[PDB]
């Protein structure tokens, strides 16, 4: 009432709530360490069209190796945020590694247009992922240019997020027809950069992987590195199951899951049901005791 | 070759469990009361992808194996192709044709895993292959006209292969029936039940009655 | 109910009961048979209903 | 109607918590988890107001 | 600082520079001004006092 006399009635005040006891940690049992080492430390990165996924899955990814990598300094990210990078669980991760000219490793990034990012590589406008780039120059660029490289300036048209074009076939770049004869307007559709280490750092070789994530109500596959810890039932307790963070009871349920569904809902689109990820049991949150309190008083 | 499509082409849009809900999605679905064409197995035309192709099989002693994809299918660019004889799953990327089997019909990803009526939905969004699938025994005294019923879909295989798709042909053992529809962007209403399974669905593009059901 | 209780939505009981409001509407009807208008303006006077 | 009234706005009421009002999730603990508290706060004074 | 772990110097910030050696609070209203060392600290052989 911000006053120190106070009249008779009954008058509402702050509501009550049970606080949490314990903390439940709760990740899937995968002891395996993931090869980050196959993807940065390999001795040769492909090529642009050379469009080389790799699939990541059943890891626990420990990114502070990958933080405390030599080469690989600029960790650029969407979506997510890098200090959270160990507390979260994702179903699969991919993994692009490429070599590419610096002037447009600005266009690696969602929304960019350009000649690599129409034709070459592009990313979707909801990418919730990072880029990870190294000056390649020392390594990647050799005397009187490396020509594994290639690029196709001039196509049809835009390549679709996540796809890949090899066909060496010529395009008229002309009105003309070519018959698949190479000239003027008909020019052969993959050429080179040739880096040389005498270049401008502008146009200098960069090696890039980037990593796209799947943030989706799935299994999950590739976890932080975090110790899980027991399950308590019938008690007000905090709790992390697969980097989603609660406070609530966790009760016995008899909800019948289908055999791909992870997480369910409720009206207001909160989590109201989870999957246990080391025993596949199925387990209703419940928020903890509340209500009003009055005060009667003369 | 044309029949209904009927309540077919409702499949689960997220792998969310909701139970006893009328929930709202927009997504591509097949269209209630669409058009779809029928073959029977004497037949396998070449045929555009569109956006997703609803597939649907009435057999007894699969007949048909499996699908190619991609857009020229000559050795020119790259071409999904998906084969099942009974005992193990191959879906490959590889260029070549590769037209020979024991039955009559480059490698950058390697997937190795009238009484039936087997239900599918192949739809590519942002460079991932999505098949849905669904399995059921009915007995139809004829297969001349697709089921009238209502079934869900649910999903089976994510892909992240990256190709451009426009036509698909099927495959057939040589030594039964199929029907082909075509998926459009619609808003739908969805009815999960006690169970979380959809038992109904609303079409809020089909009529004025369902717009206002919808709204 | 449950759903929109969990979410810090709530509601408050009636002061008056249903047993206490048809105590009143009991007592207006029987006050107003057995005396007419005479217990709105004062104490009640019986008087036939004829 | 009285009763219903009441009844169909504590629904609505309910039903405005999925609204994501511009932010990235509806789900302030995913929000914490996948942010810093620099941009989180951003993200969450949408939801707030 | 070593040059990757500069990112480090912010509020909400995680790393071995922020969790074991020098922490900046979350509210902090300052000025952080970075500058390469090159020749000044980083010699032939290394520095070992670090
Ligand atoms: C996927 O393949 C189709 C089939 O070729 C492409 O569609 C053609 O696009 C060009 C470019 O404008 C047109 O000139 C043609 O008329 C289109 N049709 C055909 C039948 O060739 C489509 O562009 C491709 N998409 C991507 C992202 O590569
Ligand atoms: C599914 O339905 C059956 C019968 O309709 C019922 O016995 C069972 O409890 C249901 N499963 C649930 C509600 O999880
Ligand atoms: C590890 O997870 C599997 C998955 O079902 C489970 O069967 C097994 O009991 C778990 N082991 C331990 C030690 O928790
Ligand atoms: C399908 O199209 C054919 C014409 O090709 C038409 O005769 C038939 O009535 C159509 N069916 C439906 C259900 O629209
Ligand atoms: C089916 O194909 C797979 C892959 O080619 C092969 O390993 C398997 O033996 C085949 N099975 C039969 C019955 O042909
Ligand atoms: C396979 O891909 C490579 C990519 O460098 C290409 O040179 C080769 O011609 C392709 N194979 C066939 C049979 O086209």
């Amino acid at each position: 009432l911000k006053s120190f006399t106070v009249e008779k009635g009954i008058y509402q005040t702050s509501n009550f709530r049970v606080q949490p006891t314990e903390s439940i940690v709760r990740f899937p049992n995968i002891t395996n360490l993931c090869p980050f080492d196959e993807v940065f430390n390999a001795t040769r990165f492909a090529s642009v069209y050379a469009w080389n996924r790799k699939r990541i899955s059943n890891c626990v990814a420990d990114y502070s190796v990958l933080y405390n990598l030599a080469p690989f300094f600029t960790f650029k990210c969407y979506g997510v945020s890098p200090t959270k990078l160990n507390d979260l669980c994702f179903t699969n991760v991919y993994a692009d590694s490429f070599v590419i000219r610096g002037d447009e490793v600005r266009q690696i990034a969602p929304g960019q247009t350009g000649n690599i990012a129409d034709y070459n590589y592009k990313l979707p406008d909801d990418f919730t992922g990072c880029v990870i780039a190294w000056n390649s120059n020392k390594l990647d660029s050799k005397v009187s240019g490396n020509y594994n490289y290639l690029y196709r300036l001039f196509r049809k048209s835009n390549l679709k997020p996540f796809e890949r074009d090899i066909s060496t076939e010529i395009y008229q770049a002309g009105n003309k027809p070519c018959n698949g004869v190479a000239g003027f307007n008909c020019y052969f559709p993959l050429r080179s950069y040739s880096f040389r280490p005498t270049y401008g750092v502008g146009h200098q070789p960069y090696r890039v992987v980037v990593l796209s994530f799947e943030l989706l109500h799935a299994p999950a596959t590739v976890c932080g590195p975090k110790k899980s810890t027991n399950l308590v039932k019938n008690k007000c307790v905090n709790f992390n199951f697969n980097g989603l963070k609660g406070t609530g009871v966790l009760t016995e349920s008899n909800k019948k899951f289908l055999p791909f569904q992870q997480f369910g809902r409720d009206i207001a689109d909160t989590t109201d049901a989870v999957r246990d990820p080391q025993t596949l049991e199925i387990l209703d949150i419940t928020p903890c005791s509340f209500g009003g309190v009055s005060v009667i008083t003369p | 070759a044309y029949t209904n499509s009927f309540t077919r082409g409702v499949y689960y849009p997220d792998k969310v469990f909701r139970s006893s809900v009328l929930h709202s999605t927009q997504d591509l679905f097949l269209p209630f009361f669409s058009n779809v064409t029928w073959f029977h197995v004497i037949d396998n035309p070449v045929l555009p992808f569109n956006d997703g192709v609803y597939f649907a099989s009435i057999e007894k002693s699969n007949i048909i194996r499996g699908w190619i994809f991609g857009t020229t299918l000559d050795s020119k660019t790259q071409s999904l192709l998906i084969v099942n004889n009974a005992t193990n799953v191959v879906i490959k990327v590889c260029e070549f044709q590769f037209c020979n089997d024991p039955f009559l019909d480059n490698c950058t990803f390697e997937y190795v895993s009238f009484k039936n009526l087997r239900e599918f939905v192949f739809k590519n969004i942002d460079g991932y292959f999505k098949i849905y699938s669904k399995h059921t025994p009915i007995i139809v005294r004829e297969p001349e006209d697709l089921p009238q019923g209502f079934s869900a879909l649910e999903p089976l295989v994510d892909l992240p292969i990256g190709i451009n798709i426009t036509r698909f042909q099927t495959l057939l053992a040589l030594h039964a029936a199929y029907y082909v529809g075509y998926l459009q962007p619609r808003t739908f209403l969805l009815k999960y039940n006690e169970n979380g399974t959809i038992t109904d669905a609303v079409d809020c593009a089909l009529d004025p009655l369902s717009e206002t059901k919808c709204t | 109910i449950c759903a929109q209780k969990f979410k810090g939505l709530t509601v408050l009981p009636p002061l008056l009961t249903d047993e206490m409001i048809a105590q009143y509407t009991s007592a207006l009807l029987a006050g107003t048979i057995t005396s007419g208008w005479t217990f709105g303006a004062g104490a009640a006077l019986q008087i036939p209903f004829a | 109607d009285v009763v219903n009234h009441n009844a169909q706005a504590l629904n609505t009421l309910v039903k405005q918590l999925s609204s994501k009002f511009g932010a990235i999730s509806s789900v302030l603990n995913d929000i914490f988890s996948r942010l810093d508290k620099v941009e989180a706060e951003v993200q969450i004074d949408r939801l707030i107001t």
